[PDB]
């Protein structure tokens, strides 16, 4: 019980999402960032911060943007800004305060029961139990078919139909939750690999890594994403799912269950899923290519020794008197590099 | 006008006094004269028991049992009355012992604050004698101007709210009520005016947190050492897949040397080679990132919420001391120590070797945060500062160590005349006047103070200063200075001791 409070305090101090939520300008920052991912970031942030004085804009806009970049809420790669998982967690929390779909329903209970049955029968190696389960399910389906042949077709009521539609939307919309998480997982592996290469720099490690064709940057989330995207490619079931969704969306009870944006999201589910899954493998390939290029450049030892020398110089610099203009202007010991020759004074000759 | 002044003190079986006793106070001045050890300090201890949480006497049990003159079931009560133009307030206490179990947790106490004229000491005693505790807490439902508290904390909070004073006025009044000798100016100002707000407690917590962080650092180092040993086995397996079995066995032996239980029972067989590899993967993808993340989080939190805030707190305390000194200097202007002259206080920061070392270490800590070493340099820089704090806190009875964690010792005070006894008395009186006055006002609501002690001219200015600041005084003297008090004080309280009993007689000159 005591450790929970310490964990909460640590999360409050460190985690980017809670810091963003507790920030002074949280609502406008959240709105602007969410609009963006749907210089230019700095310009739009300044524009939004302009007509919200209430409660020198361009200076504080840049200061806050660099503060969030430091906190790793957003990431800067070369000259571009990319979103992380903390931003999406904050957005999900904020925009769920208005409308949240209930999960204490009968449909969710039936789904849970069927899923538990499926898992339990899938973990069983004995063949006799499998045969018994198959026979029981076949008999139940045959009984239902016999009942239906007598003219007892069952149709969900309006309330049950609305409940089912909302539950299906809630389950289907959760497949995009962890797309940024995989990329965040790969970036830290990249950083750790580069740090290990620099601190080691031994050329044998670099040569061995370059020689092998086995891919680097392996993480637990990457394997889960690979397993997901492999099954995503089996179009023989994606087509059936899309057709069933199209059939479902043409029902009288749809307007009372979902509004326009939700209907749009359910309408283009498969296309958007495939399109967004294809945009993560490219990021992984780019990361691996950049790592291999950095390794092939071969300037790690220079970085290490220049860092050591800079640390020595900075340690020494604390023992001099910077308050005297005489010492601040004393000539140092550094050679001329990139000498630009004096213009010949012929001028007009 | 609008200032309460003390009028009387009543005792009942308190210390060496047996039964009921009463002492009067004059509106101008009063001297508590009597032979040494006859009970002069007992009266003031009884008065100060009602005003501060921890008086500097040796405890309530000794006074209750008359350390023994009273054993077993017993009752003791004390009271004090303050009056003004058309108003009266009374502060009292009743403490009793049920039996012979003389212990700290067996003494039952109640504190009383009253305004109605029907609440007297004898009424409280009668109610206790008739109903014990319930009859004492019952009078709140049968009257209006009575407030009982079975708690000194709430009682003192209410008392400090009644007279619109700060949280340290009564502590200062108690400190200057038994001071023996007027010492040097720095010693007086550093011991009898400023409050003790040293930061020796936070240093221990910071040191404990750092010692906790060292364990996480050690775990991270162990994990890195294990991974560095395990990698050559992975290299050797690739070499073998391309004799070399001896080198592979040697590498597996080296890997097993550094293991701590993961590779518990394995061998140098080629069948066990995959197992080693799996362990390496678990090191690379799961354990090391988690340990590094936890280490970085703990390092940042300890470096920011730990040692950084302590020094800022100390600097803020020094700034508050300087501001209060400026306010005291402003207060002291409205008086003439000499014709057309007044005193002024100046504060100058001192320097010490420990302070210079601490500041240099702090600069190193600030400079080490810009290195990208995965926190190694930052940890090394923080370690030296924590070590300095530990060394300072270990020996808390030295000038160097107290110069670090005690704000009052980071300054030196001087007095300007823009005589030691007169200057000390003026500073003490100005501090008392500043403490006992509501903000934005110059008239105290609590007026009575107690003093201990010099020719006639020496004491002739103290009385003038007290009258100028608007304070009523009660002096304590032995039977030695009964010549000048006759000219200033206009009443006297005499304590006669006969055996193990004392009696008080109040008379005018």
């Amino acid at each position: 019980a005591q450790q929970r409070s310490e964990r909460y305090v640590s999360a409050r101090s460190q985690h980017p999402a809670w810091l963003l939520l507790a920030s002074r300008r949280a609502p406008l920052v959240l709105g602007c960032l969410r609009t963006l991912f749907e210089e230019d970031a700095l310009q739009a942030l300044s524009e939004m911060l302009a007509a919200y004085a209430s409660q020198a804009t361009h200076l504080q806009a840049g200061r806050e943007l660099r503060e969030w970049i430091k906190r790793r809420l957003v990431v800067e790669r070369e000259g571009r800004i990319y979103a992380t998982d903390a931003l999406e967690s904050a957005i999900q929390f904020v925009d769920s305060l208005d409308s949240r779909i209930m999960t204490s329903t009968a449909s969710r209970l039936s789904v849970v029961q069927r899923e538990i049955e499926n898992l339990e029968t899938g973990l069983n190696p004995s063949p006799t139990g499998r045969i018994a389960s198959l026979r029981r399910r076949i008999q139940d389906l045959e009984h239902e078919l016999a009942r239906v042949e007598a003219g007892h077709v069952d149709v969900l009521d309006e309330a049950q139909a609305i409940e089912g539609m909302r539950e299906v939307y809630n389950l289907a919309t959760s497949l995009r939750a962890d797309f940024r998480r995989v990329e965040d997982s790969w970036r830290e592996a990249d950083r750790a690999l580069r740090h290990s290469i620099i601190s080691e720099h031994r050329g044998e490690i670099v040569d061995r890594l370059l020689d092998g064709q086995d891919a680097l940057l392996n993480t637990p989330e990457g394997r889960v994403f690979e397993s997901f995207q492999q099954q995503l490619r089996q179009s023989a079931e994606l087509e059936v799912m899309r057709e069933r969704l199209r059939t479902i969306l043409r029902h009288p009870a749809v307007p009372k269950a979902l509004n326009r944006p939700q209907q749009r999201e359910l309408r283009w589910l498969a296309l958007r899923l495939v399109r967004e899954s294809q945009a993560v493998l490219q990021a992984r390939a780019r990361s691996e290519r950049d790592v291999r290029g950095f390794m092939k450049t071969g300037l790690a030892a220079e970085h290490h020794r220049v860092g050591q020398l800079l640390n020595d110089f900075f340690n020494l610099a604390l023992s001099v008197d910077w308050q005297r203009q005489s010492e601040r202007r004393k000539p140092a010991c550094l050679p001329p590099v990139g000498v630009a020759i004096t213009g010949v004074p012929a001028i007009e000759r | 006008s609008e200032t309460f002044i003390l009028t009387s003190i009543e005792l009942y079986n308190w210390g060496g006094f047996q039964g009921y006793h009463r002492a009067e106070i004059d509106p101008s001045g009063t001297a508590v004269i009597g032979p040494t050890g006859s009970g002069k300090t007992t009266l003031v201890d009884a008065l100060m028991t009602l005003l501060c949480a921890n008086p500097r006497y040796r405890d309530l049990v000794s006074y209750v049992r008359g350390v023994i003159a009273r054993q077993g079931k017993t009752v003791t009560a004390i009271a004090a009355t303050l009056e003004r133009d058309g108003a009266q307030v009374r502060l009292g206490a009743v403490l009793w012992f049920e039996g012979t179990s003389s212990s700290a947790s067996d003494l039952k106490k109640l504190w009383l604050l009253s305004e109605s004229p029907e609440q007297t000491l004898e009424h409280w005693l009668s109610q206790h004698h008739a109903g014990g505790m319930r009859a004492l807490r019952q009078m709140e439902k049968d009257g209006m101007g009575i407030w009982p508290y079975p708690s000194k904390k709430a009682f003192l909070a209410r008392l400090r709210d009644y007279f619109e004073v700060g949280e340290n006025a009564f502590t200062l009044l108690n400190r200057a009520a038994g001071l023996k000798q007027l010492n040097s100016i720095d010693e007086i100002f550093r011991e009898l005016v400023l409050d003790d707000r040293s930061a020796f407690e936070r240093a221990a917590e910071v040191a404990s947190s750092f010692d906790d962080l060292t364990d996480i650092h050690r775990e991270l180092e162990t994990a890195r050492k294990q991974q560095r040993s395990l990698q050559p086995v992975a290299d050797g397996w690739e070499r073998y897949r391309a004799d070399q079995k001896t080198e592979l066995a040697k590498r597996m032996s080296d890997a097993l040397k550094a293991d701590t239980g993961a590779l518990a029972e394995v061998g140098r067989e080629l069948v066990d080679v995959p197992r080693y590899l799996e362990r390496l993967r678990v090191l690379t993808e799961e354990a090391l990132p988690e340990k590094l993340k936890r280490f970085l989080e703990y390092l940042n939190r300890s470096s920011d919420d730990g040692v950084t805030q302590l020094l800022s707190y100390i600097d803020h305390e020094v700034s508050m001391i300087e501001e209060r000194l400026d306010d005291l200097n402003s207060t002291m202007q409205r008086v003439d120590f000499q014709p057309g002259r007044y005193l002024r206080l100046v504060a100058k920061k001192v320097i010490h070797e420990s302070l210079r070392t601490l500041q240099h270490a702090q600069r190193q800590l600030n400079s080490a945060r810009f290195i990208d070493d995965e926190g190694e340099s930052h940890y090394k820089a923080l370690q030296a500062l924590v070590g300095l704090l530990k060394d300072a806190c270990e020996h808390s009875r030295n000038q160097g160590a107290k110069a670090l964690l005690d704000p009052r010792f980071r300054l030196e005070f001087a007095v300007s005349v823009i005589e030691k006894e007169i200057i000390a008395s003026y500073v003490l009186t100005a501090s008392l006047s500043y403490a006992l006055c509501p903000d934005g006002s110059s008239r105290p609501l609590f007026g009575t103070i107690v003093l201990d002690q010099s020719s006639h001219a020496v004491a002739g200015r103290i009385i003038a200063a007290l009258r100028e600041f608007g304070l009523h005084a009660v002096f304590i003297t032995p039977n030695k200075e009964m010549r000048l008090l006759r000219h200033h004080t206009r009443s006297a309280v005499v304590v006669h001791r006969r055996g193990v009993e004392s009696s008080l007689v109040s008379l005018s000159w």
